[PDB]
């Protein structure tokens, strides 16, 4: 069927209050809630990893890609915190940890940061290096790459960074660092993986300058604005420093 | 009262409803979690409707009491 | 016509073929008396006529999922009353014949099958052993 069969998966998002099994034992309700969100996480990341899905789901319609960030735009922050999980494995980025400021999710992040690997029992120079030193090949194609900018471009065109900016700004600040942190790293890929005419437009972020610079709002909402443009600044510095 | 006549009657407006499409969140969530087994249950009762046979009208009844087990929850 | 009858009249009342879709095909018997010369099925003891029906009425009412309960108890006292009524394949071909072409839930699908299971099909096998040597 058209709409109906393969956009089940993403009901346990979409449907605030999910009820899979009409009849289940009623000792065992949020378990069974992190259940379900497991295995619709599971498949939501595994569907965008084939065309057939990419394509059935980003269908130019009233798609399944739209109602996934339409429900990402509504204060529920049982839902908001669990789609932030998806779009961070979607696009294969590094989860940080769970904080309310942005300077100790930002150190998280690091691709410098120390791993297990790097002990001397394990892997004491050679895997080290392989992180933080960078490939010899600077013409090769890279197929990841193209993966990863033709998802990009799938979901900036149904409107990711909007809903993006509403959420580091309408929300609580365990989400807010997330969702910042996000929107950085999604930043920072438009403008190594995408054409130019596809990211010359996008470093302006006009919904978040506008509400940074508007002062008939309340001023939270300007102050958390202004807060969120210096943190992406610094996300970028972070970026442009590079591993150590 | 074993009235099929009334109970097509009292559930076609609802099938003709949710034909013309989804138009807020709430409802394309539901469209997504329930609109499967809506459409193979009108399936059903259109073909009963087609060829008067019970054993079409029980598989029909059948999605649609499964349905509302899962509404009433 | 006898799901409409069965409303307003009792089984008790009532007491005082039935096979809607048994053909030649599609019988776990009937196929082989023309293809491997089965003699034909014995007449069994109008007063099995009607249980026939009213047990398969009974297991197609039972593929709605609305209320088991009364129907298994019903197939439950028809089992108790009359043992000999789950004895003729010729029955067990259209309830399986039902089972592959409906939606039954497990339990009520296990609970149709066990109905079936202290059978004895003692034609079959004897007709079978004949035509063998
Ligand atoms: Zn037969």
């Amino acid at each position: 069927r058209a709409d109906v069969e393969l956009e089940r998966i993403l009901a346990p998002y979409t449907d605030f209050h999910y009820r899979h099994s009409p009849d289940t034992a009623e000792g065992q309700l949020k378990e069974d809630r992190e259940a379900r969100f497991l295995a619709s996480k599971m498949g939501i990341i595994a569907t965008f990893r084939s065309w057939a899905g990419i394509i059935n789901l980003c269908k130019p319609g009233n798609s399944g890609i739209q109602s996934l960030i339409g429900v990402l735009c509504i204060p529920n922050m049982e839902i908001r915190r669990g789609l932030l999980e998806v779009l961070y494995d979607i696009f294969r980025l590094p989860l940080p940890v769970v904080t309310e400021e942005f300077i100790e999710a930002l150190l998280s992040v690091d691709p410098g940061r120390f791993q297990d690997s790097w002990r001397l029992s394990d892997g004491f120079v050679a895997a080290e290096a392989k992180t933080i030193l960078p490939h010899r090949a600077r013409s090769r194609p890279d197929l990841m790459d193209n993966y990863l900018a033709l998802i990009l471009s799938a979901f900036i065109r149904n409107g990711l960074l909007e809903g993006l900016v509403e959420v580091i700004t309408n929300s609580d600040d365990h989400i807010s660092v997330r969702a910042t942190i996000l929107l950085g790293e999604l930043l920072h890929m438009a403008n190594t993986i995408l054409p130019h005419s596809h990211s010359h437009h996008l470093h302006c972020l006009p919904t978040l300058m506008n509400m940074a610079a508007s002062f008939d709002i309340p001023k939270e909402k300007r102050l958390r604005a202004s807060a969120a443009l210096n943190c992406l600044k610094r996300f970028h510095e972070m970026k442009k420093r590079g591993p150590k | 009262e074993r009235n099929v006549k009334g109970m097509f009657e009292v559930l076609e407006p609802l099938h003709a409803m949710m034909e013309r499409g989804p138009q807020t969140l709430k409802e394309t969530s539901f469209n997504q979690a329930y609109g499967r087994d809506l459409m193979e249950a009108q399936e059903w009762c259109r073909k009963y409707m087609k060829s008067g046979n019970v054993k079409d009208l029980t598989q029909a009844w059948d999605l649609y009491y499964h349905v509302f087990r899962r509404i009433s929850k | 016509s006898f799901h409409l009858l069965r409303q307003q009249m009792s089984l008790t009342e009532i007491m005082n073929t039935g096979l809607q879709e048994h053909t030649d095909d599609n019988c776990l018997y009937c196929v082989c008396i023309e293809i491997l010369g089965f003699q034909p099925s014995n007449q069994l003891s109008m007063c099995r006529i009607l249980l026939r029906k009213e047990v398969l009425r009974l297991v197609i009412n039972l593929s709605s999922s609305v209320s088991t309960k009364c129907h298994e108890t019903g197939l439950l006292t028809i089992k108790e009353k009359y043992p000999q009524t789950f004895d003729d394949i010729c029955l067990y071909s259209e309830v399986s014949h039902l089972l592959s072409h409906c939606t039954f839930r497990l339990p009520c699908r296990r609970f149709i099958q066990e109905l079936f299971q202290d059978v004895q099909f003692l034609q079959m096998h004897e007709e079978a052993e004949a035509v063998l040597a």
